[PDB]
């Protein structure tokens, strides 16, 4: 099925809530679940992370010992317990799932989302581009420079690139060389022998507007970079 | 013939056990894993005898010239290796014997109680259990200086505040406790074994399961029997030197060689006896 | 009568084919293929030792890309690993505790087993759900699985233990073509590079070459003292490697069509269990019943090396699709990856 | 009995009219391949540091 | 190393782990193999506690768990897949005492007796199989009371030299069957006389394994 995530609504500065996700319909005990966050006129950031079986749990730099993120394999569901909400958390909250072998698909699903509104040597990338006019059947690249190279002594390359419709929830897209994601047309295609990366994309559709994230896993947070939107 | 036997002694004895618990200790690391539920019972059998033939010439220091030219810190330290090394080894010895009698006479219940976790929890507890004696050994062991010879003569530590009767109250509990119930578990223990041994249909006799049957019930009673003949004279001897009062003589100064004698030659063919003839050692030599 | 005119038929048609293949005796290898500068010395040592198993192991098949590696064992588990890091994949729970046979799909999509259960299921290692599900349950057989190759997503060609090779698919799950013909029961499965004709093993000591598009034979190599246990290809795709329970590794052609040699060795008297092949064909190997596995010249019918290291008998043996590492599969629940 | 006689016999009459086939050119072709491919083996030829990576 | 490949290691030892548990039920398993002749009394042993190969049933006697090895289903050769059984416990044996007079029931060309003694013959004596312990049973042998009241027992054995009773037919099947062993000295047979409806030959069973499993706790010490 897919990931639902439960509560939200106006809060307490610096108080508590009931915030979960009440998800079914996949093999949760497997999965590497996050959380990721988004300001309201900002990008994505990764807020959270356990492995499977709680065996790790991570945070991002700026929410350590500040959020409870734990979960539930019998009922398949997972937890956020939160501390001391400021009116800097004001954002909404995803859920995403990833599972972790070789050859896997880390982030291959992301939640509805729910709406946490408060009332009254990090690696770092980021795109150039933003609020690229495109039209249809035309070939439009993307760009994204990262701090730090993503290679290795094996030839791997930690890139990982996203996308959000408007008025949707975040998708998947190429993680690899020459390896995209399930349900996405083989248009795309990413590129970068190096620290810049690329997008060649052949023909470009009414389906794929939207905002590109580009990402990294090599270190912890899992920062996203800066939106793209490609509208019309 | 005093004089000239320590030499001998030291020599072979000390350099019998440590030949022995090195070839063992080198086989049980290069020829064998650490799988079965007894493997692990060999191996710190092994290191036991290994620790008492190094605390061997220690005593043997102490035993010529009569006197330890060594340090305070030191002797406590081989007075807590000596108490936690001989009761350690008393109860690994009881404990494998409990592990054969609930696996022989125990068919249903040695599945789940023989798993390597459990063996090694076990282990744990019983090496734990002595180093908590050991401490409080250290901690109410120390040094002395004798007022006859005037010479300084470290042993435990007890002043006349508790007077003999807390040593009594110590030596007959550690007596009881090392002696008694220890030979009374593996006495019930291995002769409930062969008599479980007897009544299965398997293996109660043919013209070689008999023999085969016979040679190890005489390999067990051998083995009682060389650790009843090590760890009866000086429990007793010293039992007899404690309670009220018997003195020493021109006699105690020599059978007391002769007497822990036997204890070094326990440890020197300990690990000779149990991985010479434990014959999947012997398999797995070639 | 009648049954003794067939009888008569048979015997002059044995008289028919006797004749024609003594008559067609013209050449050998053994001349052609020791004409040729003498190979060094092979030395190779363990260089991952792959372990998790606990219990005993029949069968294995590389990954497509030569990096996965499955294996099959009698502990009811189906467990898919990693080559280089010594890691594993997934755990797939066998229904049926007995295996004998496994592969790996060159999509990589799927996995097969195989065994005394008499039916094969296929599973699906990519899902949107994290577990590994089972697509297709082939039933039709009455013996034990040999082998489960695969030629694409769809059409898996299983050896049985009903003296038949089978051709399946995936959308209906029903055996297209039977391949009837061996009178014992097939051992082991090879196919060819072009994906077009496959090769068979059994107990009639005979080694039999099948077209897979027509569902009919082509070839027969028979002659041979003991059961055909170990079959295997060649990158060239034009010969055998045929493994059996005397210790000898022939090499014949599938285009020489009636034989080559009957080649044997002296030292070795016990079985084979597994026959690998290398990407120059200079060399070959073979998984052996004394607990060790033979570097085999292919050109001198030398010996490189006796390149031992497993305490049990080596069942499975394989070797990935670039020549990069040889990895062999014993009875002591592991693999061992040589180079 | 019967039936298993007959595919027999029709079985080897398929193997015996099979084309103008010979031994020495299945030892030749053989070859060609052997001789042509036999620098890129790994099992033979000692691979580099930068090759071999089970490390 | 990486964040991918830490999350794959711990993985990876999560399914070790999971191996291991799983697999540690092995050992308390007490698995049974299931062979001899068909119509003997194989359904009337498996009523008592697709696929055509292996059947398998499960059942628990006084906390011990059994697993069924019903291979009869293999209509193929025994010799390779047998070595799939080296490490089996016990093996189960139904031949019927109920086979002196009928010779096939199917044919007339040779006698169920001479195919079992062969069979026996060929799974005793087997490399394979040199120190398993075996609970051959003589089932049907209810109906064996009555057949021997009339025909007479020297049509299948003529050396029986004596009057025809059940005693003597039954100890002459015995002589027989315990002879083909070539060594007693690593082996037990557990020959239970039962019938169709016999019970309590559960209890023999667990004797039996009880058995085997004290000899494999004498074997894993290393002094046996
Ligand atoms: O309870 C115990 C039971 C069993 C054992 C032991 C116990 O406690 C120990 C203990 N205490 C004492 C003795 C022992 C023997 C022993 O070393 C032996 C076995 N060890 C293992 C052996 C292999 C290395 C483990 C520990 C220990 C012997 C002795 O009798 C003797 C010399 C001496 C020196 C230092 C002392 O501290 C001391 C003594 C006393 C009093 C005076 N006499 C001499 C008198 C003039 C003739 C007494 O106190």
């Amino acid at each position: 099925v897919q990931l639902v995530e439960s509560g939200g609504g106006l809060v307490q500065p610096g108080g508590s809530r009931k915030l979960s996700c009440s998800a079914s319909g996949f093999a949760f005990s497997s999965f590497g679940m996050h959380w990721v966050r988004q300001a309201p006129e900002k990008g994505l950031e990764w807020v959270a992370y356990i492995s499977s079986g709680s065996g790790t749990i991570y945070y991002a730099d700026t929410v350590k010992g500040r959020f409870t993120i734990s979960r539930d394999d019998p009922k398949n569901t997972l937890f956020l317990q939160m501390t001391s909400l400021r009116s800097e958390d004001t954002a909404m909250y995803y859920c995403v799932r990833s599972i972790y072998y070789y050859g896997s698909s880390p982030f291959d699903f992301w939640g509805q989302g729910t709406t946490l509104t408060v009332s009254s040597s990090d690696i770092v990338m980021t795109q150039a581009t933003s609020s690229v006019p495109v039209t249809p059947g035309e070939s439009v690249s993307i760009s994204c420079r990262s701090s730090k190279s993503l290679l290795h002594s094996n030839g791997n390359t930690y890139l990982y690139w996203f996308l959000q419709r408007p008025g949707q929830s975040p998708q998947l897209l190429i993680y690899r060389m020459s390896n995209l994601a399930s349900g996405v047309p083989d248009r795309f295609s990413g590129s970068g022998s190096g620290t810049a990366f690329t997008l060649t994309i052949s023909r470009l559709e009414a389906e794929d507007v939207g905002v590109y994230y580009c990402m990294q896993h090599l270190e912890y947070p899992l920062t996203f970079g800066a939106g793209t939107k490609l509208e019309l | 013939a005093i004089p000239v036997i320590i030499t001998a002694v030291y020599s072979v004895v000390f350099v019998v056990g440590l030949v022995g618990n090195s070839l063992v200790m080198f086989v049980i690391i290069r020829y064998t894993k650490m799988k079965t539920a007894t493997n692990i019972y060999i191996f710190n059998l092994a290191l036991a005898d290994a620790l008492v033939t190094t605390t061997m010439p220690f005593q043997s220091t102490v035993y010529l010239m009569n006197s330890w030219p060594f340090g305070d810190v030191l002797c406590k330290i081989v007075i807590s290796i000596d108490y936690y090394n001989m009761f350690t080894s008393i109860f690994t010895l009881t404990m494998m014997s409990v592990d054969r009698y609930i696996a022989v006479c125990h068919p249903v219940k040695a599945l789940d109680f023989r798993t390597p976790l459990k063996a090694k929890i076990i282990n744990i507890c019983i090496w734990l259990l002595s180093s908590s004696v050991g401490i409080s050994a250290i901690v109410l062991g120390g040094t002395k200086v004798r007022e006859d010879v005037d010479v300084i003569e470290c042993s435990l530590q007890f002043p006349d505040d508790d007077y003999s009767w807390w040593d009594l109250f110590m030596k007959i509990c550690v007596f009881i406790f090392a002696f008694v119930i220890p030979v009374l578990i593996i006495i019930v223990c291995y002769t409930l074994m062969i008599l479980r041994l007897k009544s299965v249909r398997l293996l109660s006799g043919s013209r070689e399961k008999d023999r085969n049957l016979r040679r190890i019930t005489r390999l067990v009673l051998v083995v009682v029997a060389v650790f009843v003949v090590c760890w009866t004279p000086i429990h007793i001897f010293i039992l007899v030197e404690a309670l009220g009062s018997t003195s020493h003589s021109t006699a105690a100064l020599s059978s007391y060689y002769f007497c822990i004698a036997l204890g070094y030659t326990n440890s020197s063919l300990n690990p000779i006896l149990y991985a010479f003839l434990d014959e999947n050692f012997k398999r797995c030599f070639r | 009568s009648e049954l003794d005119q067939l009888r008569q038929e048979a015997e002059q048609l044995k008289n028919q084919i006797r004749d024609a293949r003594k008559a067609c005796a013209d050449a050998t290898l053994s001349q052609i293929t020791n004409n040729i500068d003498p190979v060094g010395r092979i030395q190779m040592r363990t260089r991952r030792t792959l372990r998790g198993h606990l219990a005993k192991i029949y069968a294995m098949h590389w990954g497509t890309d030569s990096r996965l590696l499955v294996s099959a064992s009698q502990d009811g588990k189906l467990i898919i690993w990693d080559s280089y890091t010594t890691n594993k994949v997934h755990a797939i729970p066998l229904r049926s505790s007995w295996v004998m046979t496994c592969a790996y799909a060159p999509s990589g999509n799927y996995v097969a087993c195989g065994g005394l259960d008499n039916i094969c299921s296929i599973y699906n290692l990519k899902t949107r759900e994290g577990n590994v599900r089972v697509s297709r349950e082939l039933a039709g057989h009455t013996g034990y699985l040999s082998c489960c190759r695969f030629l694409d997503d769809n059409q898996i060609v299983t050896s049985s233990g009903d003296t038949t090779c089978a051709l399946w698919d995936i959308e209906t799950g029903q055996q297209t073509t039977t391949f009837t013909g061996h009178t014992g029961d097939v051992m082991s499965l090879s196919l060819a590079p072009d994906t077009r004709l496959f090769v068979s093993g059994a107990c009639d000591a005979s080694a039999k070459l099948w077209d897979v598009r027509e569902g009919m034979c082509r070839q027969t190599f028979t002659g041979h003292e003991s059961d055909i246990n170990a079959i295997c290809f060649f990158p060239n795709g034009n010969a055998f490697a045929t493994g059996s329970d005397d210790a000898t590794c022939r090499l014949f052609d599938l285009r020489a069509d009636q034989e080559l040699m009957t080649y044997s060795h002296d030292n070795i008297i016990c079985g084979i269990t597994s026959v690998s092949f290398s990407k120059s064909g200079r060399l070959l190997l073979a998984g052996y019943d004394d607990f060790n596995c033979n570097v085999w010249d292919a050109l001198k019918a030398d010996r490189a090396g006796v390149l031992a290291g497993h305490d049990n008998r080596v069942s499975c043996l394989g070797v990935t699709d670039d020549g990069m590492a040889v990895a062999t599969g014993s009875w002591d629940s592991f693999l061992k990856i040589w180079n | 009995s019967i039936a298993q006689a007959r595919k027999l016999v029709e079985q080897l009459k398929m193997e015996a009219n099979i084309d103008r086939i010979k031994v020495s050119k299945a030892a030749a072709d053989l070859m060609a391949y052997c001789e042509a491919h036999a620098k890129e083996d790994p099992l033979l030829t000692p691979v580099p540091a930068s090759e071999n990576p089970f490390r | 190393l990486s964040a991918e490949d830490k999350a794959a290691v711990e993985r990876s030892k999560m399914i070790d782990r999971n191996l291991r548990e799983d697999g540690e039920k092995a050992a308390r398993e007490v698995k049974l193999l299931l062979l001899g002749a068909g119509e003997s009394g194989k359904s009337t042993i498996v009523k008592q506690m697709k696929t055509t190969g292996i059947v398998e049933t499960h059942f628990t006697f006084k906390d011990l768990h059994f697993k069924m090895f019903d291979v009869g289903g293999q209509r193929s050769e025994r010799k390779k897949w047998i070595h799939c059984f080296e490490g089996v416990t016990a093996i189960i044996f139904c031949v019927a005492l109920s086979d002196y007079d009928l010779v096939l029931a199917e044919d007339e060309e040779m006698n169920r007796m001479h195919e079992s003694m062969k069979l026996f013959d060929s799974i005793c004596n087997n490399k394979w199989f040199t120190d398993t312990s075996i609970i051959l049973f003589l089932n049907k042998k209810d109906l064996f009371e009555e057949k021997i009241k009339k025909s007479p027992l020297t049509i299948c054995y003529p050396e029986y030299a004596g009057s025809n009773t059940y005693e003597e037919a039954a100890a002459y099947i015995q002589c027989q069957f315990e002879d083909l062993n070539k060594r007693k000295d690593t082996k037990e047979i557990y020959t239970h006389f039962t019938c169709a409806t016999d019970t309590k030959n559960v209890q023999f069973v667990f004797d039996a394994v009880t058995d085997v499993i004290i000899k494999n706790n004498l074997k894993d010490c290393g002094l046996f």
